[PDB]
């Protein structure tokens, strides 16, 4: 496999190249916010996004060389958390507000506007404000989004092991990346926990968002597009 | 599914 | 505190001795499951594990918490850590649920419950990585304490807490980077184990997320009796 | 209050 042979600077490159763009919303700011025009909103973007993320998931080393059936599983099981690590990635600089596009930045008081959605805004905020305190890098936070789509369905799945050797080689990019930043030895894996810990929360904001999203669908909230309400329909 | 069918195109 | 301080062999020590007992189960192996039956063993079970879970206590660095803190975390990260706790004994078990010595379940009577094979199938799948990777006992002790640390830890004048924890959270992370070292395992291989283990902390986050669910159905339904600690934990995620 | 609040005070 080419991804295998895959120097780390190599890695970094692609993954950096491989970055989608940041889109905007329909946010129209000659009328209030509703519960429903600002779930609109919401799931509007998260599709617009979701079609740049299945291209971006073609140019992840190693993704390509499984079969359909496995990338559709790694992408239905991991899409909304590669949503919410991009968000929280490009709200690092905003202090208090999720930055869900450059002309939609939200406070959590706009938040409550949804109901139950403020407790989902707190959590994205406090990781947010986590990613601030380790001045994560746009390197790091690349590997750290592949690990995800990797990783979040590769269990409730020869290729396994490939998928294994290629999570191997992120790791081995991350440590690169970090000694290269100047990261004692002991920093080195000190640093490499603290980042990989921090998944385990977006597993915890995905499944609460994913119950969320759920809700408002079973009270005819929001019209889902055919393809987010297959993504959401297959985690139930 | 659309998902299967935008992994291809 | 006392946690800093301690040597990583100090802090195996001090995990493996803080280690709960292994409950039975009151299991009657002359009687066929029912859906009830079954979900009363499994939650009689967990009721009397957390109250022995309540260890934390053991873990260097928790006793150094807020009582509000404490609360926080163990409401928080307590179903990750029974699950851990059961995927880890039924390693050796491959196909099978260890819940107890006397209570061990095959994948199949995970249907004797209405969407609980789901589960089964997910604390199974842990397990058989667990296996693959041949995890240590050493290992083990030192996943769980980072569960209870870390679940809850972003949760949260009291900032000087929240670093402690974080410190205490490295000096895990240098135990488990000891064993490894001690193990043979060149500087990659113990980067590459690490980072192994701490993402199948992320799947352990999906199976509580998704057994809370399912046990918070079986509680609106009625289908058993809960108790009041077992109820009370299950509020904090509501 | 909590229970879990009784235990941990009498934690053993
Ligand atoms: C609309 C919701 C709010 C965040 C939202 C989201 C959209 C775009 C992103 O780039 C990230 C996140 C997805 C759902 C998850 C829960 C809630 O229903
Ligand atoms: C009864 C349930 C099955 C496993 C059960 C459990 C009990 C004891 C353990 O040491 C681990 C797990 C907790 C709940 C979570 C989902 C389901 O309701």
């Amino acid at each position: 496999s080419l991804a295998l042979s895959l120097t780390a600077d190599q890695m970094v490159s692609a993954l950096l190249d491989a970055e989608p763009p940041i889109l905007y919303s329909e946010y129209d700011p000659t009328r209030p916010f509703s519960e429903a025009s600002m779930m609109g909103l919401l799931t509007n973007l998260a599709d617009r996004e979701l079609v740049h993320m299945i291209n971006w998931a073609k140019r992840v080393p190693g993704f390509v060389d499984l079969t359909l059936h496995d990338q559709v599983h790694l992408l239905e099981c991991a899409w909304l958390e590669i949503l919410m690590i991009g968000l929280v990635w490009r709200s690092m600089e905003h202090p208090g507000k999720l930055l869900f596009a450059p002309n939609l930045l939200l406070d959590r008081n706009q938040g409550k506007c949804v109901e139950g959605m403020v407790e989902i805004f707190d959590m994205l905020l406090a990781t947010s404000s986590r990613f601030r305190m380790m001045n994560l890098q746009g390197e790091e936070f690349v590997c750290l989004k592949s690990i995800i789509l990797l990783n979040s369905g590769v269990y409730t799945f020869e290729e396994k092991d490939h998928i294994h050797r290629v999570l191997d080689k992120i790791t081995d990019t991350l440590i690169h990346l970090m000694a290269k930043a100047g990261l004692t030895l002991q920093q080195q894996h000190q640093r490499l926990a603290q980042l990989l810990l921090i998944l385990s929360h977006i597993r915890h904001m995905s499944n609460k968002g994913m119950e969320h999203l759920y809700s408002m669908k079973c009270k005819n909230v929001v019209p889902l597009s055919d393809l987010l309400l297959e993504m959401l329909d297959a985690h139930r | 599914k659309i998902l299967h069918r935008l992994l291809q195109d």
